[PDB]
């Protein structure tokens, strides 16, 4: 039915309704607080927006089953290896449950028409953003579930790339368990399809090519004096 | 990156 181990990770997922609450919450008091002298832009509130997004992912993987167990260097290394990829993965994870046609889900609980943001956002986000809806779709049509999501969760935060890891034992373990609970959930849970396993691998390359055009429109703000100081996004990039 | 290490030890 399900591996121990999956049953293991799925408990560490997120409140997502407190989640979404707190963030909406805080985004909120943020215009509030401000005087019409200082009200934020729209890049603003999307900066603020993504910073209590990547702040909810540390928050989720400093609680999480074998992360936990790592000293504080070696957490900072590995989600200096991924933040941009678990920030894309968490959103298209996010349109394939929530997501609705024409429109996109966002981290406070809301939808948002797609046309309105794509407005706002211009030609380099919107591209991103369709880049990401057609893996939204790619998933979809591949039975994507919260099993698997979990899983590559977990795959892409324990890379083996990362480099001068203390405990990188962990990694070698995490990387090895994961697969071969995620190979015989697939197996058994989707006997149909006979190749999910290898289908769902393969939109990893794909999250990391998205990440990589996020990372460039930061970095295009960012020359452009548009990325408030301190944002932690930015922060990530400056490594 | 001093933010990210506070996010991970604060509390
Ligand atoms: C080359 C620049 C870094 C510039 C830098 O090192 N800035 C430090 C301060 C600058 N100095 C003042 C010292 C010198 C003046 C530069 S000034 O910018 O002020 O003219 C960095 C910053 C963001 C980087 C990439 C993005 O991640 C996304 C993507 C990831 C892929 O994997 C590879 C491709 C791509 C586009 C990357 C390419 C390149 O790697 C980037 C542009």
């Amino acid at each position: 039915s399900i591996p121990h181990l999956i049953l293991e990770l799925l408990k560490c997922e997120p409140d997502e309704p407190q989640v979404q609450a707190k963030i909406m919450a805080y985004l909120q008091q943020e215009q509030a607080n401000r005087s019409k002298h200082e009200k934020l832009s729209t890049f603003g509130l999307m900066c603020k927006m993504a910073d209590q997004t990547l702040f909810s992912i540390v928050e989720w993987a400093r609680s999480s089953i074998f992360f936990r167990e790592l000293k504080v260097d070696d957490q900072m290394k590995l989600l200096q290896n991924c933040w941009s990829e678990l920030l894309i993965l968490d959103h298209i994870y996010r349109q394939v449950v929530h997501g609705k046609e024409g429109s996109i889900f966002l981290v406070t609980g809301q939808q948002v028409d797609y046309s309105i943001i794509a407005s706002q956002a211009g030609a380099t986000l919107n591209n991103l953003m369709s880049h990401a809806q057609e893996l939204v779709a790619k998933l979809r049509s591949l039975q994507f579930d919260q099993r698997e999501f979990v899983c590559l969760k977990f795959l892409v935060l324990f890379s083996l790339d990362v480099k001068n890891l203390e405990n990188f034992q962990l990694v070698e373990g995490v990387q090895e368990q994961v697969n071969a609970a995620l190979l015989d959930y697939t197996m058994c849970n989707y006997p149909q399809q006979t190749e999910k396993f290898g289908q769902l691998l393969l939109r990893l390359p794909e999250i990391r090519a998205i990440s990589m055009q996020a990372e460039e429109y930061l970095y295009y703000k960012h020359l452009n004096g548009d990325v408030p100081y301190n944002n932690l996004l930015i922060e990530m990039l400056h490594a | 990156n001093a933010l990210l290490r506070y996010l991970l030890d604060k509390d």
